[PDB]
């Protein structure tokens, strides 16, 4: 049930 | 390890990983007491001076005065008791270079003694 | 960064001796997250020995676990190897504790 | 009650790819791709799927972010470098990034700012920006992420809300020279959080305790304990006071 | 008008323009000298510090003496005796929040005085 | 010696275009499109042309800058705004921007690193290495500027070098109540750099004079004075000293 | 920023009364650039008053001079008028000094 | 004799 980041 | 200090207000920091009365009793030790983050743009210098890691600044909950209060048990402008703080865990507070978090104060962290110049 | 582990050897329920119990090696708070844990029965490792997160102050958290019962005599510790001591910290369980 | 995710991204060099995990805990509770929290076990295949993608998606991702992180530090190809992550929301939302033990880069109190810890974090910062991440991220933690929140507990708000007192009592155990060192004790209680404390007729005793960080057990109880030095005989004096929440009244004992 | 300070040294600033000789006087005047930049990075933090406007610090060409000096008549670590300072011009130093030049010393600007702390 | 330039860039809205102008100074000294300090005339036209014709090309350049830093600065298209520069170098290379009075960029002792007054001239300066205008620059101090700067004394080391020595006198002017106020004074000198200064006893009297900021008098010469109070009958312990670079040795002086 | 100007009345020689000399009206260290300098013979605006840069201390520069000769009556001064005065700055010329 | 700068 996690997000998704951005890349730094 | 050392002390330095910004404006209307001279610090010292403990570079010694100890439980958070660690920093009371040395920080008062050397009469200068545990951190108060007094107000908004304070904290934003220590951070960026703050050299990388964990450090107790004195900010518990009062177990039995059911409240999160100062080390002079006087508030700071810093309100930002909205970080909610309190969640399956009770305790006291550290300070991140990008960070004010609470924790278990029995954690051994670094040192921020904060006396007041005026 | 490089923090020290925080060891700590205790069993599961109160040692009644020459009774069953199960060993906890609880090793806390260190960077980095690489570690090798030693399960040990006077110095002898033990070959099965269970593992396997960091809290919210970014220290690396691991349990082991093997299961033993408790002598009057014979003894158990932890030996923990990481980047953050030269050579090993081993420490012995106190049921005494 | 509150949901977060530890994410790690762990670079080990010459030995192949970056070990990655997501983990979540609905406070301090674990529970997932297989899941480890038995009454997750109530959710599907195509719930399951969605979600394992995802961490690919990421492992992915960040092996990316690990490496443009050498970029940003002048760093090298050498060693291994450590990216952690913290997303998770209450009911505070948490978006907090870490590289190597040092903080990196955080979602402040009204996520739409964020603060980074070092001229690197910083050029991150200002892209997140130039690509509205704030928001990009204010949703999911406000939006979906309490939805799951909650939409958990149903599935185990019976063992997410348990609640086992711990069993005190107290050791006695000499020192040289006429001194006997008290050991109140802690056992199986569940959460972990407890509060242990030692008095000398009313006074805490935070100057002398040994306390021991508070370790698991085994069996999702924990345990703990906290120590006093005493001079022999002169016990009586000296009472320890357990505060655990599922106790109508926090205990009190003295051997 | 105001004071505030880093590490290892306080300092008053007065927001009051005079001839440098004027600093001199109410810096020393409130025993606090007129400023010093002992090294590097405390320029660095002065320039940024520092409030827009052109401040004198003690930095003066001691004419017989033939020879800029400090007010302590101690060297710094700054060294920016590389500013080479001199040409149809002689003088004082004053500080921007980018600048460090020279110029005459009866120009009327603000005062930084810089006394240690340790 | 040296040469300098200064550059001024003053939006006037509603007033046209802004007013921008590029001024020489060979030292203190001004020279230049019409140049200004005749022994230029020297110089033909095919040099007042690529020249002047570069003052338009800056002119039309800085409009732009004039603009893009409402830009940084959020301003507004109301008030005036004005930009300065000074380029120049010494025989120390200037090159250096104000903004409104206060500072903005410049390039420090080994020009090869800037330094920005504010998160405005900041993220000018982290283009100007997006595109090393550290070394555009470099050269020019280093290089042609030289060029020019030797190039020309040598059209003018006849005054670009002349030095007509101070005429010195003190005056007495009376204060109520028993005091007296002497005034030394320095007139027709140049150049411009004098250092007046009285003493009682040898003394200095920094203390108490009243300098005047050295005034021009429009023959390239100059004047200016410092005055002292001091009681009545008790002159003949005050003495003024005139230090001028044309003076085999400073003058001296009791009235 | 907002500085205030610095006026000085003086001649370019010495007065010897009835004898004509050239006003100098030395206006400096003023921000913004703006400015106009009024040259007064009692009260009197003088017509034809000729003008025209900044230090390195950005401070803007200006000389304003008109032909004069002095009398043991009649009078002179400099009147400035700029943004960083409410109203105008008059000095009136010391030979004196 | 002047420079030319890189608009800003």
């Amino acid at each position: 049930s996690i997000i998704n980041f951005e890349k730094l | 390890v050392y002390w330095f200090c910004y404006s209307t207000k001279c610090y010292y920091f403990i570079m010694n990983k100890t439980t958070w009365s660690g920093c009371k009793a040395n920080c008062q030790h050397y009469s200068v007491p545990i951190l108060k983050i007094e107000d908004e743009d304070e904290l934003k210098f220590l951070q960026r001076h703050v050299i990388p890691e964990n450090y107790w600044i004195g900010l518990s909950y009062d177990k039995k005065k059911k409240e999160w209060a100062w080390i002079d048990n006087g508030p700071s402008k810093l309100d930002m008791k909205i970080r909610k703080m309190n969640f399956k865990s009770r305790g006291c507070v550290f300070l991140s270079k990008a960070r004010i978090e609470d924790i278990d104060c029995n954690i051994p962290y670094y040192c921020i003694c904060g006396k007041k110049l005026d | 960064i490089q923090k020290t582990p925080q060891i700590q050897v205790y069993s599961r329920h109160p040692p009644e001796n020459g009774k069953p119990n199960i060993l906890n090696c609880y090793v806390t708070q260190f960077h980095p997250p690489h570690i090798e844990i030693q399960m040990l029965k006077n110095g002898k490792k033990i070959p099965k020995v269970e593992m396997s997160s960091f809290s919210k102050d970014w220290s690396f958290y691991i349990l082991a676990h093997t299961e033993f019962t408790p002598t009057e005599t014979d003894t158990y510790a932890c030996r923990v190897k990481h980047d953050s001591m030269a050579e090993p910290k081993t420490v012995y369980w106190d049921r005494d504790m | 009650h509150s949901l977060r995710y530890f994410v790690t991204a762990v670079s080990r060099p010459g030995l192949g790819e970056p070990r990655y995990m997501e983990v979540g805990y609905v406070d301090d509770t674990e529970f997932v791709y297989e899941p480890r929290a038995r009454w997750m076990e109530q959710e599907g295949p195509e719930y399951w799927e969605r979600e394992t993608q995802k961490a690919k998606g990421n492992e992915q991702s960040f092996r990316v972010d690990l490496r443009t992180l050498l970029g940003y530090y002048n760093q090298s190809k050498g060693g291994s470098h450590t990216i952690q992550v913290i997303s998770g929301c209450e009911v505070r939302g948490y978006q907090q990034y870490a590289y190597d033990g040092c903080d990196y880069i955080a979602l402040n109190e009204d996520l739409k700012t964020w603060t980074a810890a070092d001229m690197a974090a910083l050029i991150t910062k200002h892209k997140w920006e130039q690509a509205g991440e704030a928001e990009r991220l204010r949703a999911y933690l406000e939006g979906t992420c309490v939805e799951w929140l909650r939409r958990y507990l149903k599935n185990g708000n019976a063992t997410l809300l348990r609640t086992d007192s711990p069993k005190a009592h107290v050791t006695h155990h000499s020192r040289p020279e006429d001194k006997v060192t008290l050991r109140c004790w802690a056992l199986g209680f569940y959460p972990a959080d407890i509060t242990l404390t030692w008095q000398l007729n009313g006074e805490e005793l935070i100057q002398d305790m040994e306390l021991v960080e508070t370790r698991p057990a085994g069996d999702g109880t924990f345990q703990k304990w906290a120590s006093v030095v005493v001079p022999l005989g002169k016990e009586q004096y000296y009472t320890c006071h357990v505060y655990h929440q599922g106790l109508p009244e926090p205990l009190t004992l003295r051997w």
